RNA sequence: ACGAGACUCUGGCAUGCUAACUAGUUACGCGACCGGUCGGCGUAACUUCUUAGAGGGACAAGUGGCGUUCAGCCACCCGAGAUUGAGCAAUAACAGGUCUGUGAUGCCCUUAGAUGUCCGGGGCUGCACGCGCGCUACACUGACUGGCUCAGCGUGUGCCUACCCUACGCCGGCAGGCGCGGGUAACCCGUUGAACCCCAUUCGUGAUGGGGAUCGGGGAUUGCAAUUAUUCCCCAUGAACGAGGAAUUCCCAGUAAGUGCGGGUCAUAAGCUUGCGUUGAUUAAGUCCCUGCCCUUUGUACACACCGCCCGU
């Protein structure tokens, strides 16, 4: 099961709500910017939030995101 | 030495009849004490080729084997390698063939009951010698 | 149960055995034992003896798979 | 020269020292044609004759092995040989034939370059094995 | 160091065990110097739980 | 007992008391116009071809 | 060259099932000099068919709590009877192997079908993968029982069962099992 | 918001990096072949080859088919890795076991007539049988002369603690006597040379060699005290088992399974358990049957909650 929980989804939602311009286009840029401006204790969690940031931004190119 | 036709069914112990189908190093397992590695070692040091079969069992072979099984000191074999070391109730050192003389020694049930020994009473009822504890478990004997 | 097989040396290991194993195309101790009514143990022993005589072609040897084929 | 980059399978590993030598491949003082199981020699000559016995033109490859299990050493000794060939063929000589032989052995199988990450798991208590448990008492 | 201990004080229930593991990490520092200099460096309020064995040869 | 060809085009679902079979849609290659339903037993890949005794069989349908 | 064991040619096989070479393959590039590559196909799904079927054999006559963990013995015992079918039929063992896999491979089986009943069975089509699995299982069951307690050794009981299953002969235990499956498919429509 | 997740050790790529003299392969002869090959190793020695550090890496990130086009699911190329395994695990509760685990404890026998307590000489150490975890097998995919040779967690000389591992000479098949030493430890056994297998030996369908499972003697080391040779072996003893009814444990990847070594108990001790390696599948990537788990709807005269409530003679 690869369902992303509310922690990942909500942190990515807050990040894209807050630092929408600060984001990048590549996932590896996204994890670096996320680790710059977020107290994410561990590498795995910051990776997961970064990945959902990439997917949410991919969803941005075609329309709004509800949250 | 080598001869195609010497196959006989019976070896002489006390004029009784035995089996003679087994091969060499295994046809002399019909004796109570001879067999296992005892027969293997006597044939091994007998200075003969062991590829021979039951049919090539010569009378000279049997005679030499009988002589070697009479006394172990043919190749300086100690008595404990036989099933009977210094005997009980007599000061001998050898195993006796046939029946009625060796099996007389094995009956060991009354005299130990005279001294109220546990070994004699245990062998009196046919119980376990290795010491198998008996509480309820066991699937042999009555079913 | 009951062990009773041929242990006698007679006209069964040389005749009808040395005259029917060479003429067949597959030769195995089990095959020789089954097709020629002979004992598999003595089949192995005689096959080793005739290999020492040198009248077969050996591919490989094993405890249960000794591979022979006709050579002469 | 030491262009060795592991080459592994299970807990056993091989290091394929390579140099400009005679074209004879050695495995800790014994030729690859003679290994203790006497059964996996074809598994060892597979890479060389798959890519071509003509490739070795004066290259001395000594592989030193260490680990548990003979067959576990194999699939890594040959992996070490393939790694040493890759390192030699990447250091100076071209890549077109390198990519050709790489495609050929990659379609042949995958355990010539990339190691198997598998390993023996621990055993969990309350059972005879890691996943097997004792019989239920009625 | 592994110590696998049954959890229930009296044998009952499922066969359950704790696995207490003791990790002991050991470094060596061998320096070319008289031990008096190393002892001068030593008085630095060494961390508790770190034990020192002195080897001079 | 005529035998023709049939190849999978749609895995409709899993059937059976304990997941025994796959209700799958199969087309006949010799006709490439008919779709029938079969409770095929075993792992089935979308596009496999099998020789069959039956060309009209149907099973429990829902 | 990619000949099996370096002695049995691999550029001669003909499955003759129109489209089944993706589920029975000995020509495929995964087919190697030896049938030993350690278990890596069983992890995922539809990857089992990518196995070189020689490996599936050497692991299917590899069972019964007395053989598990003895795979080198299985590879020796398949070299045995490969070089024996090389002489018994005078042809490449791969041809008789594909004949056996194309005939012994079942088509119709009978299974319980329904959500509310338990009275009878219903005919079902056995997919190629399951058909080769159960055909090799019947072959190995016969080869075990044909040399079990018997004077006949391995590589000949297996050999006999393979040859009399490859030609379609019903004398084979595997072919009689196939006939039994077909008849129980007839008797449970 | 707690729980799940997240967390942490990690299994798995460090070819990049701090870096070993308790780690290790290659610049010249040590006993051999006109250039190749040694764990008594050659002068010279670089972190690739074992340990243990920091940072990195894997995210359904990339493509394709489905999807209320979403959450997600299924295939594919690269990649070491596209589900590595476990300890933590809720609110709330039990009349489930433990007063025979405890110097944590409640009227009765116990008020010194003290269910072991100083010393210590028997006791859960019994025989007719019912599917209680498991044990070696029924054989030729094999026990078997022996050839070759590959292991990983560990455990290890010490407070009323001899006894722990354990490199040779002599002897002794079997255990063991004295010594020069090796070990607080990757320095010592150790390169756990090991052990399963690598099939050259009688073996052929049996009572002999599958099956020591059923006899009496003897050397003897830790043990004042081996009486049911309890435990260290040598000879003889082949009973039963021809892979076994109905009901029926357990098992998806280095897994099941086969296989030996280690820790626990410990006079030196394992048919048990706990770890470790080694060898190592077709098992299906599904459904809820007949197994439990009570989630939603529903009925209730139950709420001590169906082991409820209750009617009548």
């Amino acid at each position: 099961g690869r369902v992303r929980t509310k922690t990942v989804k909500k942190a990515a939602r807050v990040i894209i709500e807050k630092y929408y311009t600060r984001l990048g286009n590549d996932f590896h840029t996204n994890k670096r910017v996320c680790e710059e401006i977020a107290i994410i204790p561990s590498k795995k969690l910051r990776n997961k939030i970064a990945g959902y940031v990439t997917h949410l931004m991919k969803r941005i190119q075609r329309g709004p995101v509800r949250g | 030495l080598v001869i195609p036709e010497k196959f006989q069914h019976i070896l002489r112990v006390l004029n009784t009849n035995i089996d003679g189908r087994r091969k060499i190093a295994f046809a002399i397992t019909a004796i109570k004490g001879v067999g296992r590695r005892y027969a293997h070692v006597v044939l091994r040091k007998a200075d003969i080729d062991l590829t021979k079969r039951a049919g090539e069992l010569t009378e000279d072979e049997v005679e030499r084997v009988i002589t070697i099984m009479q006394n172990p000191r043919q190749y300086k074999i100690p008595d404990w390698f036989l099933n009977r070391q210094k005997d009980v109730k007599d000061g001998k050192y050898s195993q006796v063939l046939a029946n009625g003389l060796d099996n007389k020694l094995r009956e060991d049930l009354e005299r130990l009951k005279k001294i109220r020994a546990h070994r004699g009473l245990r062998h009196f009822w046919g119980l376990r010698v290795r010491g198998q504890h008996t509480k309820t478990t066991g699937r042999r004997g009555r079913t | 149960d009951k062990l009773n097989n041929l242990v006698l040396f007679d006209k069964a290991t040389y005749d009808k055995l040395c005259k029917e194993v060479p003429n067949y195309k597959l030769i195995t101790p089990a095959v020789v034992s089954e097709r020629l009514k002979i004992r598999g143990s003595l089949a192995r022993a005689a096959l080793q003896e005739l290999l020492s005589k040198g009248l077969i072609k050996l591919v490989s040897k094993h405890r249960a798979q000794v591979i022979y084929t006709r050579n002469t | 020269q030491s262009v060795q980059v592991f080459g592994r399978k299970k807990t056993a590993t091989a290091v394929a020292h390579c140099k400009r030598g005679n074209g004879l491949i050695k495995v800790n003082g014994r030729p690859l044609e003679m290994i203790e199981p006497r059964t996996l020699q074809y598994k060892l000559l597979e890479p060389v004759l798959l890519l071509g016995k003509e490739r070795f033109a004066g290259v001395d490859i000594r592989v030193r092995v260490k680990g548990g299990g003979h067959v576990a050493q194999i699939y890594a000794i040959r992996q070490s040989i393939s790694k040493a060939l890759v390192a030699y063929y990447q250091k100076y000589v071209d890549e077109a034939s390198k990519k050709e032989i790489k495609d050929i052995l990659i379609q042949y199988d995958r355990t010539l370059l990339v190691a198997d990450p598998r390993r023996c798991e621990s055993k969990k208590f309350g059972g005879p094995g890691a996943r097997a448990r004792y019989q239920k008492s009625y | 160091l592994r110590i696998t201990t049954r959890k229930t004080p009296c044998g009952e229930g499922s066969k359950t065990w704790d696995r207490f593991q003791m990790r002991i990490h050991k470094r060596l520092i061998d320096l070319h110097s008289p031990s008096e200099i190393v002892k001068q460096i030593t008085s630095i309020s060494i961390e508790p739980g770190v034990e020192v064995e002195v080897t001079i040869a | 007992q005529p035998i023709k060809l049939a190849r999978v085009t749609k895995v409709l679902g899993r059937t059976g008391s304990q997941g025994q079979c796959t209700q799958v849609r199969v087309e006949f290659m010799d006709d490439t116009s008919r779709s029938i339903i079969r409770n095929v037993k075993g792992p089935v890949r979308e596009g496999d071809v099998l020789t069959l005794l039956e060309s009209e069989r149907e099973a429990r349908r829902l | 060259d990619i000949k099996l064991f370096g002695k049995w040619s691999t550029d001669d096989v003909q499955i003759n099932d129109i489209s089944l070479q993706d589920y029975i393959a000995v020509k495929e590039k995964y087919a190697k000099y030896l049938p030993h590559s350690a278990g890596r196909y069983a992890a995922k799904r539809f990857r089992k068919a990518q196995c070189p079927i020689v490996e599936r054999l050497t692991n299917s006559m590899m069972m019964h709590g007395r053989n598990n963990g003895k795979k080198l013995m299985t590879v020796r015992i398949v070299k045995h009877a490969f070089e024996i079918i090389h002489l018994l039929t005078g042809e490449n063992p791969l041809q008789v192997l594909v004949n056996a896999i194309i005939n012994s491979g079942p088509r119709e089986d009978s299974t319980r079908i329904g959500r509310a009943g338990t009275v009878r069975r219903q005919a079902v089509d056995v997919s190629p993968l399951r058909r080769v699995n159960q055909a090799i299982w019947l072959l190995c069951t016969g080869a075990r029982e044909a040399a079990f307690r018997n004077i006949k050794t391995i590589a000949e009981c297996l050999a006999d069962e393979l040859i009399n299953a490859a030609k379609g002969s019903s004398n084979s235990y595997a072919i009689k099992k196939k006939d039994e499956l077909e008849r129980v498919a007839k008797s449970n429509r």
